[PDB]
RNA sequence: UGUCCCAACGUUGGGCCCGGUGAACUGUACAUUCCAGUGCGGAGUCUGGAGACACCCAGGGGGAAGCGAAGACCCUAUGGA
RNA sequence: AGGGAAACGUGAUUCAACCUGGGGCCCAUGAAAAGACGAGCAUAGUGUCCGUACCGAGAACCGACACAGGUGUCCAUGGCGGCGAAAGCCAAGGCCUGUCGGGAGCAACCAACGUUAGGGAAUUCGGCAAGUUAGUCCCGUACCUUCGGAAGAAGGGAUGCC
RNA sequence: GUCGGGUGAGAACCCCGACGGCCUAAUGGAUAAGGGUUCCUCAGCACUGCUGAUCAGCUGAGGGUUAGCCGGUCCUAAGUC
RNA sequence: GUGGAAGUCUGUUAGAGUUGGUGUCCUACAAUACCCUCUCGUGAUCUAUGUGUAGGGGUGAAAGGCCCAUCGAGUCCGGCA
RNA sequence: UAUGCCAGCUGGUGGAUUGCUCGGCUCAGGCGCUGAUGAAGGACGUGCCAAGCUGCGAUAAGCCAUGGGGAGCC
């Protein structure tokens, strides 16, 4: 069973969710953590200085 | 004119599958102004539209057969697939078997013919496989 | 007005399995010709068309006998079993 | 302040189960209960409800279908709006 | 699968929204849905 | 026992012709070539000859050191893991 | 009551479901909790909130596609067949959408495949490929063996219909 | 698939009948996940559809999912916060 | 004779797998597909859903296998021009 | 003279070029905190017809007062 198309049809769990405090498709509904802005995981909202180039 | 709407509701109506519904190749414009139910109701009344008869298989060539071989007949060696234990349950002819045996020794005790200690001797030897049927039993019985 | 027997054993080019189809086919060429007319215009009565499947789409009759009229403003036929 | 009823629904079902039915559909309010949406309706055409089923559409929008008693008649009721 | 109230809202906002530019905003603007979207083609979030 | 001697005939789908639909690979230029030679020693294009009226259809693929991948082998880098 | 144009059956066998027992196995021991019963009856009132369409796949899901792939459950008792939930054929039901057609005895060549005299592995690294054998019953069965096995060894005979 | 016929400006493939076929643990019936209106009706063919199309999962416009007793909701499992 | 054990045998039952053809395909139906043959099919079995283990870390009946077409150290962004 | 070569002509295709600028880029000066009295952000609503943006919040492209403004506005 090759690892590409074939194992592309096993799909149909959803995990990623809209998020009811961001708004992105992206709160986790297995782990009830939002990838995007942290909702279940900080109050405070999910930020890095790495989204941006250095400088800027 | 396009029917299969009428198709699907006069199956319904029909009760029977679409495939079975006919309607007549006169009546194309009637049956095509049918909207509900009801219209198709009507032309049904009418005869426009028809349910066809579904077939069942016959059974006449089985009967047949099925008659040759109570009579015992169309099984020789060439007729038969599955190993001899298939074609007969052994475990289960045995309990045929041993059933009768004890059947019989009941009766014949409780008829006075026996008494228990025969009964019982002869049970036993029933259960260790002694006698291959009634008869041989009875033919046993008879000293 | 006449009747016509027509030869089938020219299906026998077209693959086994389609045998019916050409026989139709045949049968509309050979009216056609024989009735000079176009075969747009040559309508073939559906009892020639149970004859020639009668035995599946892969066994046509050798031959066939069929009744067919002439007439009309433009010019066609119409054909039938016998 | 958000209302109940907010406005008749009107559609050929709606009006066989007026006709036939002595039932009267309406687009309510998706926060409002069964009962709320019986009140509400008895005080504002003055009727008596006596069954009220209700369905939350694709349209975003709860649905009502309320029978009214026999003391009452729908297709009348409705003729007044 | 089985959609939640608020799901359900979700889906009709996705399916109001997937509807034509009104044919008079084409005269008042004197000359396109860009958020048009197909069940089979695309994919809504959730 | 068609693996072979040794190949034959046949069947179905393609292939071929017609309607409709309709891509991609690839393209420095020129280009009808062949035999020799020459040249960075493995040339359709240089030299000498030979041959060569234009275009088109089908074919099996001899050549374009064919197309597809900045050689995997080997070495080198005061490279990496 | 309903349903049926009508009749609007009666017995039987084999018996999925479901019910209830007996036996055996473990250096393996086969959930928990809410709840229910224990604990009667009449009448009346209340029973809100959320889901409910459709596809469920050789076009509604995942695979960029209306993709020959992938993707769980139950229908496991429709008829003949036979050991059979096997093959093959046929119902109920579904379909002609595993969606471009027209024409040429329709050439070469290719993919799948049928039949090949005599020789019979000479072919090839190699019997690769293809083929040979075949179901069931009876007879019969070697070396060896950890005594279980080897074994369907091998070899021989039978097989329809009435 | 074929012969007739229906509709239409237009019909090999949209519909009717007949004849001929295909599917039987499935090509039939009910569904889980997932999809999200793809469901039904009317009107359409520029787009989408391996050709065509009057057809459609396509386009325009409307309509459709009704529960004390079917799920959820309640309980606790591995385990999570 | 009974009994009915077995990481027991046959078996395209369901289901799981893949020895050979070095067949077909190889701008594919498909970024691992198709056909025939072949193996397993009461158990160290197969399978659904839920759940846990996370990157020098997991997981591994051990092939440097697998951890979302990527693994002798995943992916994303940043360091970074 | 067919297939065809080179250059041009008329018409396409294409969107270079020229001209234009409701957008950017950079500099300078001013100013500078918000939130449990629920912020910032998001969701969903809200229009006669309303899909997007903007505004607004069930009083939903808006309500009230004062000053400005003015014969138009939505
Ligand atoms: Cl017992
Ligand atoms: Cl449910
Ligand atoms: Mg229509
Ligand atoms: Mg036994
Ligand atoms: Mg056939
Ligand atoms: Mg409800
Ligand atoms: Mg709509
Ligand atoms: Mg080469
Ligand atoms: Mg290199
Ligand atoms: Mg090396
Ligand atoms: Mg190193
Ligand atoms: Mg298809
Ligand atoms: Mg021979
Ligand atoms: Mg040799
Ligand atoms: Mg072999
Ligand atoms: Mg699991
Ligand atoms: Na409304
Ligand atoms: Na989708
Ligand atoms: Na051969
Ligand atoms: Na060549
Ligand atoms: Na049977
Ligand atoms: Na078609
Ligand atoms: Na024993
Ligand atoms: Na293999
Ligand atoms: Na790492
Ligand atoms: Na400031
Ligand atoms: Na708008
Ligand atoms: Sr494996
Ligand atoms: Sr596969
Ligand atoms: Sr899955
Ligand atoms: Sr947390
Ligand atoms: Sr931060
Ligand atoms: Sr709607
Ligand atoms: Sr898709
Ligand atoms: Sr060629
Ligand atoms: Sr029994
Ligand atoms: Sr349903
Ligand atoms: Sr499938
Ligand atoms: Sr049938
Ligand atoms: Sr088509
Ligand atoms: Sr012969
Ligand atoms: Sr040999
Ligand atoms: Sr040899
Ligand atoms: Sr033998
Ligand atoms: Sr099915
Ligand atoms: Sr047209
Ligand atoms: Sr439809
Ligand atoms: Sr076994
Ligand atoms: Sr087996
Ligand atoms: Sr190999
Ligand atoms: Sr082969
Ligand atoms: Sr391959
Ligand atoms: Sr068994
Ligand atoms: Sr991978
Ligand atoms: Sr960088």
């Amino acid at each position: 069973t090759g690892a590409g198309t074939p194992s592309q049809g096993k799909k149909n769990t959803t995990t990623h969710t809209k998020c009811r405090r961001c708004g992105e498709k992206s709160y986790h509904t297995k782990k009830k953590v939002c990838s995007s802005c942290g909702f279940g995981k900080s109050a405070k909202r999910r930020d890095y200085e790495w989204q941006s180039k250095a400088g800027e | 004119t396009d029917l299969s709407a009428q198709k699907r509701l006069a199956a319904d109506v029909l009760d029977v599958g679409k495939n079975r519904v006919w309607f007549n190749p006169e009546r194309q414009g009637d049956i095509a102004d049918a909207i509900t139910r009801e219209d198709v109701r009507e032309l049904v009344d009418e005869g426009a539209i028809q349910a066809k008869d579904k077939k069942g298989n016959s059974r006449g060539r089985a009967r047949e057969r099925q008659k040759k071989r109570a009579y015992g007949h169309q099984k020789g060696a060439g007729s038969r697939k599955g190993k001899a234990g298939a074609r007969q349950n052994s475990k289960e002819d045995w309990e045929s078997r041993i059933r009768a045996q004890r059947t019989k020794l009941r009766e014949l005790r409780d008829e006075g013919t026996l008494s228990s200690s025969q009964y019982r001797d002869l049970y036993d030897k029933a259960g260790g496989g002694e006698f291959d049927s009634v008869a041989d039993l009875e033919r046993y019985i008879d000293a | 007005e006449r009747v016509v027997t027509i030869p089938l054993r020219d299906a026998r080019a077209e693959p086994n399995h389609k045998r019916a189809d050409k026989a139709m086919i045949l049968i509309r060429e050979h009216l056609a010709k024989h009735f000079s007319v176009d075969e747009d215009a040559v309508r073939l009565d559906p009892s020639i068309n149970e004859a020639a499947w009668a035995r599946g789409r892969a066994n046509t009759p050798s031959k066939i006998r069929v009744r067919a009229a002439r007439f009309e403003e433009e010019g066609e036929a119409i054909v039938e079993a016998e | 302040s958000w209302d109940v009823i907010k406005h008749p629904h009107v559609t050929e079902k709606a009006m066989n189960d007026m006709d036939f039915q002595n039932k009267l559909q309406f687009a309510v309010d998706d926060r409002a209960s069964k009962g709320e949406v019986a009140d509400a309706v008895e005080e504002q055409y003055d009727v008596t409800v006596e069954q009220v089923n209700t369905q939350n559409t694709m349209d975003g929008e709860k649905k009502a279908v309320v029978r009214l008693s026999e003391d009452d008649d729908a297709q009348e009721v409705a003729s007044r709006i | 699968g089985k959609k939640s109230k608020a799901t359900k809202k979700r889906l009709a906002k996705l399916d109001n929204q997937n509807s034509r530019v009104p044919a008079w905003v084409m005269l008042k603007t004197d000359r396109r849905n860009h958020k048009r979207r197909h069940w089979r083609r695309n994919d809504t979030d959730e």
